């Protein structure tokens, strides 16, 4: 019987390999077919070591399989304790629009056959027929967005880069999600890598480049390996487009998620953020025009141009269009990933969809965005997801990160960890993050003591950090603090 | 013999665009850190100055200035992993090994990483290139068992 054991880090961590061992052991002890696959993650992490088995009806999923529970197999798949039935029929999966991650957890990632049979290499083979400008306008019609930030129309960027003369332009994918709760990129380049290859190839054909890069962190090694294998496998499919892409590993620096610092780090230098009189589009990598983008923004490109922009333009709100993945982590019963159209409330996503908390306790906080994001309480459950409403309601939604904290949390500790982060993660270029941070971390201690000459001090500090700091890491850092303070005053004496 | 390896590494990254980072990665992977004995040749090959190299080395965290223990333990200290009880785990582990956070040895080296992508499997760690999750105060026993 066919077996689909995940190869994702979310699985290998919980002991998926041990499960593999146990299966092989049992099969050796119990003569059977023992046909194993190594697919990615479906997106339900609360049972990630799930042993999807083939049946004429579909693929029956199993729970958080431990190696000790393996013996329960090969005897009866119906009377199994951790039996879930059709994995595709789970409400956590059914309620998902699931466009971008459509072919993630149901294929072997490094299998070109499956990818191709899964509508693979369609957009790429479609674009080359098109023109560099037609494709650009197609992408623009949707006006997709900036996914790893506030949101800038990628079409405009592509246009700007295309309308700029030089011998060699560049393209860069900034998969450096050093944020917390943000792990969608990892799932996408660990499962369904080829989509990224495809999107970059398309974008390079479109803009007018031949050389391309992808920036992976060092905290995502398995993903690195996978992407290397991908780039190495698709060489025939790449030459067709006249595109050569390479992977570049980071070196443990959050700030390198900023475009400037990123491409400074590519250049062989130290990741100090640049000021922005010139944009990277005009003068980026090696003084050349370069198109820098998030993975999610390049994962939608092929799907867009292939399935039609107008279709992508259907999903979403008035301004925010298309599907978004919501990553849900921390103290939460059903974590993982939920891809859907905007307009859904975190109320539903946190109490209805993802149940409650692992500890069974209530939720006191929900931190949208990374540590550059606010701590929305339960009272904000009437707040649908979109860049606009969340940016206006004293907050942020970037990579759609989402963690959770229960009543046993101390907001003081977290607010402190925020500045401590901004302190340990800091290029050290502008003063309001060098010093402001390591000073705020003292101020918060003073508050913990009980001083009253601190809170206003803190506010002024936060303000100057907002208005003065060069990058966001020292401009958004105040939001966690102010949020924890104005939402949860019962913890800040 | 170190010079030979270093030369090999440099030859392997010849003509590349901005090849300082890869070269350093490989140099580290080879030895375990970036020895000051190898700040110069890199510069000589790349047309840089010892200073630029040392600055790059100093900026980034993943480039060791001194070697680690036989084993290494990275332990997330980020938001999510914090939520599902990383502090207690940390405490237990640093009591076991007797080594606080950031404090290394010839035996082991406990440090922080600030994320691993295991944000649902909140309590996460990387022990000697092997990822671990759902680290409750029991699995730490097994963590230490395979790790003296
Ligand atoms: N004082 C503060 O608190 C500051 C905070 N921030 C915020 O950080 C968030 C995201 O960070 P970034 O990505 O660094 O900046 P950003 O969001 O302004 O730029 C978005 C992306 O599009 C590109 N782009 C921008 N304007 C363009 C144009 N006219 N033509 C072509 N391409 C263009 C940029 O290269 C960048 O890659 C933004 O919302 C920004 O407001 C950034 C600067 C300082
Ligand atoms: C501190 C910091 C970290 C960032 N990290 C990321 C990241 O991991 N991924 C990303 O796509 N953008 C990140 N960005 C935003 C980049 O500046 C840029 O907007 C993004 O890489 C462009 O991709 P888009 O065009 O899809 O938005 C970060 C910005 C800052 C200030
Ligand atoms: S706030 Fe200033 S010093 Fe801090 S990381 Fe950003 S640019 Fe660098
Ligand atoms: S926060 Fe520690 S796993 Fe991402």
């Amino acid at each position: 019987m066919k077996i689909w054991l995940p190869c994702d880090a979310a699985a290998k961590a919980c002991g998926a390999e041990a499960v593999l061992a146990a299966l092989r052991l049992e099969a050796e002890k119990r003569g059977g077919a023992l046909d194993i696959a190594r697919n990615g993650s479906r997106g339900m992490i609360w049972l990630e070591p799930l042993l999807e088995v083939e049946t004429p009806a579909g693929r029956i999923g199993f729970g958080p399989m431990t190696p000790a529970d393996v013996p329960a197999l090969f005897d009866a798949l119906e009377s199994h304790p951790k039996a879930l039935g059709l994995v595709e029929e789970i409400p956590f999966f059914k309620r998902q629009t699931r466009l971008t991650f459509a072919r993630c957890g149901r294929i072997e990632p490094l299998s070109l056959a499956q990818f191709a049979a899964a509508e693979g290499w369609a957009g790429l083979r479609k674009a080359l027929k098109m023109t560099p400008a037609e494709v650009v306008e197609e992408v623009l019609a949707s006006g997709l967005r900036g996914r790893g930030g506030a949101g800038f129309p990628t079409g405009i960027k592509w246009r700007t880069v295309a309308a700029a003369q030089a011998d060699q332009k560049y393209i860069v994918c900034n998969v450096d999600e050093g944020d917390s709760g943000s792990f969608a990129d990892r799932m996408l380049i660990e499962g369904d890598p080829f989509c990224l290859v495809e999107g970059m190839a398309i974008a390079g054909h479109a803009v007018g480049a031949t050389r391309g890069y992808v920036y992976i962190r060092s905290e995502y090694p398995d993903a690195i390996a996978v992407m290397r294998a991908a780039i190495a496998m698709a060489k025939p499919f790449l030459a067709e487009a006249g595109f050569e892409m390479e992977v570049r590993v980071g070196a443990g620096a959050y700030v390198c998620g900023e475009e400037t610092s990123l491409l400074n780090s590519l250049e062989g230098k130290r990741g100090t953020v640049r000021a922005k009189p010139p944009l990277p589009a005009l003068k980026g990598l090696f003084g050349k025009p370069t198109v820098v983008n998030n993975l999610l923004s390049l994962a939608a490109v092929p799907w867009i141009i292939a399935h039609g922009a107008k279709a992508y333009e259907s999903f979403g709100m008035d301004r925010s269009r298309g599907t978004i993945p919501l990553q849900i982590g921390g103290n939460v019963k059903r974590g993982g990933l939920f891809e859907t159209g905007f307009g859904i409330t975190l109320g539903e996503l946190v109490e209805d969809i993802c149940g409650g908390t692992a500890s069974g306790r209530p939720v006191k906080a929900v931190q949208v965005g990374g540590p550059l994001g606010a701590y929305h309480p339960v009272s904000d459950y009437h707040l649908p997801f979109c860049y606009e409403q969340f940016a206006g309601q004293g907050g942020l939604v970037g990579h759609a990160g989402l963690v959770v904290h229960d009543d046993t949390a101390d907001m003081l500790k977290l607010a402190r960890f925020a500045m401590e982060f901004c302190a340990i993660e800091s290029c050290g270029t502008c003063t309001p993050c060098r010093i402001g941070a390591v000073r705020g971390v003292e101020v918060i201690d003073r508050i913990a003591a009980g001083d009253a000459s601190a809170m206003p001090l803190l506010d002024d500090l936060c303000q100057t950090m907002k208005l003065g700091s060069l990058c966001a890491l020292g401009g958004f850092t105040p939001y966690p603090v102010q949020s924890a303070i104005r939402h949860f005053p019962a913890d800040f004496p | 013999t170190d010079t030979a390896r270093l030369r090999a590494i440099l030859a392997a990254h010849r003509g590349r665009e901005g090849a300082l980072l890869p070269i350093l990665h490989d140099v580290q992977a080879a030895f375990g850190f970036i020895p000051e004995d190898a700040y110069a040749p890199i510069a000589a090959d790349l047309g840089l100055t010892r200073a630029e190299v040392a600055g790059v080395v100093g900026f980034y965290h993943d480039f060791r200035k001194a070697p680690a223990g036989r084993h290494v333990i990275k332990l997330c200290r980020a938001e999510a992993c914090q939520a599902m009880g990383m502090d207690a785990v940390q405490a237990r582990l640093e009591s076991a090994l007797g080594l606080r956070l950031g404090d290394s040895s010839e035996a082991v080296t406990l440090e922080a990483v600030y994320c691993l992508g295991l944000c649902a499997c909140a309590p996460a760690a990387m022990v000697d290139d092997r990822l671990v999750g759902r680290l409750d105060a029991a699995a730490v026993a097994g963590i230490v068992a395979e790790l003296g």
